[PDB]
C-alpha cells in the first residue's frame, strides 16, 4: 500500500541531496516548497496539499528562528488530526504543553533535558551560586521547577538567589525591566526565553554592567537558534545547549522523519487499516482518533521514540560557546567537555 | 432464422474480448447451426467485486447466457461465480489454479480448463515412482491451497510413503523451528507447497540449516519457483509449469469450442428451458442449468490448442502438460514434461542440488 | 449524544406500526424492499448507504431464500458494514462466512441444531439413524458435530449410513434415488435447502421411506416459513426452530437496534471514534486501507434489557430459544417441545401419530 507524506520545506534547500521498505506499507513522498511563515501561509498551504493528495503525515523543516512555526503546527495538527513532525528551525523549537489532540512532534530535547544539561555544565566547573531569568514563555514553569526540584535532592549545596520572572507583554516605558535585572548579583545566571526576547533582554543587561567577565548567561536551544546568526547583542562567552546541524544534517533527519511517519505499518499491521487522512480543514470529529500517536511515539528505524509531551527521547546535544571571534563553537557533547579549566570569555 | 443462444465472458482486455467473440463465430461456422446459432457477449473485469457481481447481472445475465468463461484479471472469479450461481447458470474458469474452487458447496457450478494447484500432487507421486523416492517429507502451509497439496497426495499414497507431514503458519519468516523437526528425520527428499513469500521463508531457513546441498532433494510446484520464490531458491530444486497456464488466448479457444459442443448435445435433449432474462426480480434457478453442468461436466475435446480436455468429479482439467524445470547455476531448464499421463524426460540432464 | 444511521431493511408484508415501537443514540430509517435477487439486494443497500450515513443495517425478511443470508454476508464483508439478518432468508444459518463478515444472524448455529437433535433421539431411545445431505454449506459442520457427539458418549448410538447428494446435477440418471434406496434406519437426519428437501421427499416417498416406521429429522431452514409447507413434506416430520412464536419481528427489530447501538456507543467510550460509514460501494478497493472489522468484538458481547443478545465469531446467537416442532394430518406445523438453556423439554412422553 501507499501513503502520501508531504515534506515541507521553508526557504533555502537542497532539495536534490535529500531525494527503503521491507514494512507493510510504501511512502509516496512529495518534497513541497513554502516562502512565506506567517499562520495563514503555513495554514493555507497546509490544508490545500491537504484537499488535494491523501496525506498520512507532514515533515516539516524551516531555516527562520521563529518559534511560532512550532505553535501554528501544533494548532494545525490538533484541529485536523494529522500528524506532524517538526525537525528543523522554528519548528523544532521544543512547544511546552501541547494540546491534548495534538500529533505534533518535534526533534530536539525537552526542556527538562535542557535544564538538566545545564546543571550538568554547572557541576562541572563548579558553579554552585546562580540565578534565573524567564519571561513567560510557555516552559518557563517547567525549567524553573526542573531546576527547584534538582536542587532539593542535592547535597551539591546549590544557591539559588533570585528567579526574576519578565512580561515581556508590555512595553518598557517605566523601564521596569532594567530593575528587575539590577536585582542580580549571582555569576551564574540561566535564562529562558525567545531569540527575539532574549537580545532585548541582553540588551538591558549590558546596559547595567551583567554581560562583562564574571557574569555567565546560560541559554537553552531556541535562544541560540540558528548559529549563523548571532545578534550583536549576544554576549561574548554566552553559553548554549544547541541541537546539532554537525552531526545530524537535514536530508538525515528529512529521512529519519519519514521512517517515523512510515508508525503506519506499525498500525495496519495490528488493526488492518489507518485513519482516513482529512480530506479538509472543514469538519464530523466522532470519527478520527488519536489512535496513530502510540505508534509515531514507539518507531525504531536503525531509537527514534518521541515521549507524549512531542519532544525526542534520545537526542544528541552539543554545548556551544559565543567566542571572541563571535562564531559559536563546540566545547561539549551530552556530559563530556572540552575543557577542564573555563576559559575567560 | 435459428434460435440464438448467448455465451458470456469476462476477460481481460478488449483484446481478448476480440478473440472470444471470433472463437464463437467459428463454432458457428463449423457447428451445423439452422436450429441453434451461439452469440458472443463479454466485459471486462470490474474494479471491485461488488460491481463485478452487478456487471454480471446488467451485462451478461440480462442477456440469458447460457454460461460464463471466467479469466484471472492483469480481484478473483468469486462475484462472478456467486451471482452466476445463485441461478446454476455454469462458469468456465479459464485461468485460475486456487483449490477453492473446486469446493462444490461454495462454487456450484464451476468448472476450469486448467488444474487447479494441488493437482501438481499427480506429478511429484508419477516423479516418486520414476526416481524411486520412496520416504519422503512433505511440507504444506496451513491454509487452504497448503491442505489441499496434501490431502490430494496422501490419497495418492494410500508403495511409497510419507515419513511426515509438517505445517506451517503462512507469513512465518522464521522456520528454523519447523525445519530442525524435518532434519531430525531420516527422509531427505522433501516435498513443499506454499504461496510465493512463503516459499521464501523456507528457502532461507532450509539453507541456513545447510539441507540445500548434497542429499537433499527438493521437489516443489509452480508458485514456489516464481517471482520472488526464485530469488532464494536452491540449486538443483525441481518445480513445474503448466504448459500454456497463462495463455488466455489458448484456453478462451478450447472453452469456447467444449461450450459450444456442450450447448448443441444440450439441444438434443427435451425440455430445455431458457435461463432467466436479468437479475431484477429473478430468483428461481435456471431449471435447465444443472442439466448444462452434466452435459459440461462430461464432455470430452480431444484436439485442444492446450491439450486434451476432459473434467474430473469437480469440474476441474484433467490431462493438464506441465514442464519439469530444473535449477542448473541459477537458471530454470527444462528437463522434462508430463503429458498428461506420462513422464517424458528430454535429453538435458537433471542436476541435483550439491551437483 | 451523536447519531448513528440504522437502516432497517423489511422485505415483504410487514406491519412498521407494530415495528416502529448510552453514548450514542439511534436514527432508525425503515425502508421497504420488493425484490430478493443479487442486484436488487446489492442496489438497494448500496444506494441506502449513499443517501445516508449508515452505520449498521437490519434485514429481515418474509421468505424460504437461503441465499439472502449469502448475499447479505458478501455485502457486509466488502463493504465493512454490520448487517443484521433477524427474519427469514437473512437468518437462515450461514456456514463460512467470509474472514471479514460483519454479519449476524439471529438463530442457533447448524452445530448446535445438530445437537439437539441428538437430545431428542436420546430422550425417546432412538439410537440407530442415518444422515442425508446436500453440499449445502454446513453439511460438514453437521456430520462432524453427529459423529464427534455419538464417539464420546457412553450411549448405544449407531449411525448405519451417512449418504452426500449431489444437487447440481440432473436427475435423470436416478442417481439420488438409487442412493436413498441403501438407507434402512427408523430415524434419518436430513441436512440441506427447504427447496432441496421437497425434491429429496418427492423421491423418498417414490422408494417407501417417508410413512410409518421412517422418522425424518431436519433442521430449522428446511422447515423455513411454518405457514409453508410443501406438499411433498411427509406427514410425522420432526423440525428444530427459531420460536418466531413467541419472539415477533418488532421485538426482533428493536433488539436488532439495540445492539447496533449499544456496540457503537462501546467503542466511542473506549476509543474515543466510530468506524465512518463509506458513502459508496464503487469505491471499496481504494478506501480499504481506512476499513476495519473493529466494531465486530463489540457486536459480539452486548447485554440488553436484562437479556443476553451476544453472537458466537461465527455470526450465530449464543443462545436461541428453539422450539420443537411436529407437521401434523391436516399439514400444520405444530410445537412439541422447547430447548432452553442446554435444556430439552419436551410435550409428549409417548410419541404421537
Ligand atoms: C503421453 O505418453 C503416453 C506414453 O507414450 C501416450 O500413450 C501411449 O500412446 C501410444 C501412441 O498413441 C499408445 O500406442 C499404441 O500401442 C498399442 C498397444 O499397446 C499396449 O502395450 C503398450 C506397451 O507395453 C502399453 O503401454 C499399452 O497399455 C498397451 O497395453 C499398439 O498396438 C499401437 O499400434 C498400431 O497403431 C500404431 C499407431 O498408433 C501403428 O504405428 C502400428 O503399426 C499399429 O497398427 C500403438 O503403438 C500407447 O499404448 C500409449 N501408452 C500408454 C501407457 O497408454 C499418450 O498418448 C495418447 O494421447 C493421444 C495424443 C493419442 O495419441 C492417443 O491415441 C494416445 O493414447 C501421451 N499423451 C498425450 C496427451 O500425448
Ligand atoms: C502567545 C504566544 C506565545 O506562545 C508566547 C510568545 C512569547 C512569550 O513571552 C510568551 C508566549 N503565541 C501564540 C500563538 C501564536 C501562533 C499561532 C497562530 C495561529 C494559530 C495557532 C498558533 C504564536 C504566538
Ligand atoms: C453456491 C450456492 C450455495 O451456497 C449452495 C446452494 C445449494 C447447495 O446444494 C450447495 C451450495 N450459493 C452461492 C452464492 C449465491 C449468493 C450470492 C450471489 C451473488 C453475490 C453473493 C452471493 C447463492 C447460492
Ligand atoms: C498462446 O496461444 C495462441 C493459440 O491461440 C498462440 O497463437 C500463441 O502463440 C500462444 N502464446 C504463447 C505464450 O505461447
Ligand atoms: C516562491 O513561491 C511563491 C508562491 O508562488 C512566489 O510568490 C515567490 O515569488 C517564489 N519565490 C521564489 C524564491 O521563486
Ligand atoms: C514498543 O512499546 C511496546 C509497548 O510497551 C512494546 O511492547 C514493544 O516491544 C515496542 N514495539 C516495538 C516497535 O518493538
Ligand atoms: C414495490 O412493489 C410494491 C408492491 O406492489 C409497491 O407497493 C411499492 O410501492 C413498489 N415500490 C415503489 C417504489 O413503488
Ligand atoms: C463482553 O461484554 C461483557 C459485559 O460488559 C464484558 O464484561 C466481557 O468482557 C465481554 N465478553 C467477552 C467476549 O469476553
Ligand atoms: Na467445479
Amino acid at each position: 500500500p501507499s501513503i502520501g507524506i508531504a515534506v515541507i520545506l521553508v526557504g533555502t534547500s537542497d532539495e536534490v541531496a535529500i531525494k527503503f521498505h521491507h514494512l507493510s506499507v510504501v511512502p509516496r513522498v512529495e518534497l513541497v516548497a513554502m516562502n512565506e511563515t506567517d499562520p495563514k501561509s503555513i495554514i493555507t498551504r497546509i490544508c490545500d496539499l491537504m484537499s488535494d493528495r491523501k496525506i498520512q503525515g507532514v515533515v516539516f523543516a524551516d531555516d527562520t528562528d521563529q518559534e511560532a512555526i512550532a505553535q501554528i503546527l501544533d494548532f494545525i495538527s490538533a484541529q485536523t488530526l494529522t500528524p506532524i513532525l517538526g525537525i528543523h528551525g522554528g519548528s523544532s523549537m521544543i512547544m511546552a504543553d501541547k494540546d491534548e489532540s495534538s500529533m505534533f512532534f518535534q526533534f530536539g530535547p525537552s526542556i527538562e533535558q535542557q535544564a538538566s544539561v545545564m546543571l550538568n555544565i554547572m557541576e562541572e566547573y563548579d558553579w554552585y551560586i546562580f540565578s534565573i531569568v524567564t519571561t513567560y514563555f510557555p516552559g518557563y514553569q517547567d525549567f524553573v521547577n526542573k531546576i527547584r526540584s534538582t536542587i532539593e535532592n542535592s547535597f551539591v549545596g546549590w544557591e539559588l538567589e533570585e528567579v526574576l520572572l519578565l512580561d515581556m507583554s508590555l512595553d518598557d516605558g517605566d523601564s521596569k525591566i532594567q530593575n528587575q535585572l539590577k536585582k542580580l548579583q549571582s555569576p551564574i545566571i540561566l535564562l529562558y526565553c525567545t531569540k527575539e526576547e532574549a537580545t532585548y533582554i541582553f540588551e538591558v543587561a549590558n546596559s547595567v554592567g551583567l554581560t562583562g567577565y564574571g557574569y555567565t548567561w546560560i541559554v537553552p536551544s531556541l535562544v541560540a537558534g540558528d548559529t549563523d546568526t548571532v545578534p550583536s547583542e549576544f554576549p561574548t562567552g554566552l553559553i548554549s545547549v544547541s541541537y546539532d546541524e554537525w552531526d545530524y544534517g537535514l536530508p538525515a533527519r528529512v529521512r529519519d522523519g519519514i521512517a517515523i511517519i512510515t508508525a503506519a505499518s506499525d498500525m495496519l499491521s495490528e488493526h488492518s487499516f489507518i485513519p482516513e487522512p482529512k480530506s479538509s480543514c472543514y469538519n464530523k470529529r466522532i470519527y478520527q482518533s488519536n489512535m496513530l500517536n502510540r505508534y509515531l511515539i514507539n518507531v525504531t528505524f536503525e531509537d527514534l521514540s518521541f515521549s507524549e509531551d512531542g519532544y525526542q527521547m534520545h537526542p544528541k546535544l552539543v554545548i556551544i560557546l559565543l567566542n571572541k571571534e563571535r562564531k559559536w563553537e563546540r566545547v561539549g557533547k551530552w556530559l563530556q567537555m572540552k575543557y577542564y579549566v573555563w576559559p575567560r570569555m | 432464422d435459428p434460435k440464438i443462444v448467448n455465451i458470456g465472458a469476462v476477460l481481460s482486455t478488449k483484446k481478448h474480448e476480440q478473440i472470444f467473440r471470433e472463437a464463437v463465430n467459428q463454432a458457428n461456422k463449423r457447428h451445423f447451426t439452422r436450429k441453434i446459432q451461439l452469440q458472443a457477449t463479454s466485459v471486462t473485469h470490474r474494479p471491485n467485486a461488488i460491481q463485478m457481481a452487478l456487471s454480471v447481472c446488467e451485462d451478461l445475465i440480462s442477456s440469458q447466457v447460457y454460461a460464463i468463461l471466467v479469466s484471472h484479471p492483469p480481484l478473483t472469479p468469486t462475484p462472478i461465480s456467486y451471482t452466476a450461481g445463485f441461478y446454476r447458470i455454469p462458469v468456465i474458469g479459464l485461468t485460475t489454479r486456487m483449490s477453492i474452487y473446486s469446493d462444490k458447496s461454495i462454487h456450484l457450478s464451476f468448472l476450469r480448463t486448467v488444474p487447479p494447484y494441488s493437482h501438481q500432487a499427480l506429478v511429484w507421486f508419477e516423479m516418486m515412482r520414476l526416481f524411486n523416492w520412496n520416504h519422503v517429507i512433505l511440507i504444506v502451509s496451513d491454509d487452504h491451497e497448503g491442505r489441499a497439496a496434501q490431502k490430494k497426495l496422501e490419497t495418492l499414497l494410500e508403495g511409497p510413503k510419507a515419513d511426515k507431514v509438517l505445517q506451517f503458519e503462512p507469513g512465518t519468516k522464521n522456520l528454523t523451528a519447523l525445519l530442525l523437526e524435518a532434519k531430525e528425520l531420516e527422509a531427505r527428499v522433501i516435498i513443499l507447497s506454499a504461496s510465493e513469500d512463503d516459499a521464501t521463508a523456507v528457502y532461507k531457513s532450509a539453507a541456513m540449516l545447510d539441507m540445500t546441498g548434497a542429499g537433499y532433494v527438493w521437489l516443489v510446484g509452480e508458485r514456489e519457483i516464481s517471482g520472488s520464490a526464485l530469488r532464494y531458491a536452491p540449486d538443483g530444486i525441481i518445480g513445474l509449469q503448466l504448459i500454456n497456464g497463462k495463455n488466455e488466448s489458448a484456453h478462451i479457444s478450447d472453452a469456447v469450442a467444449v461450450v459450444a459442443q456442450a450447448i448443441h448435445e444440450l439441444f438434443e435433449m427435451e425440455n430445455i428451458t431458457d435461463p432467466p432474462r436479468g437479475c431484477v426480480g429473478n430468483t428461481n434457478i435456471w431449471k435447465t442449468g444443472p442439466l448444462f453442468k452434466r452435459v459440461l461436466m462430461s464432455s470430452k475435446y480431444p484436439d485442444g490448442v492446450t491439450g486434451r480436455i476432459e473434467f474430473n468429479e469437480d469440474g476441474d482439467r484433467k490431462f493438464a502438460q506441465y514442464s519439469i524445470m530444473n535449477l542448473q547455476n541459477r537458471k530454470l531448464v527444462q528437463v522434462g514434461i508430463f503429458n498428461g499421463s506420462y513422464i517424458i524426460q528430454n535429453d538435458r540432464k537433471i542436476i541435483w542440488p550439491g551437483g
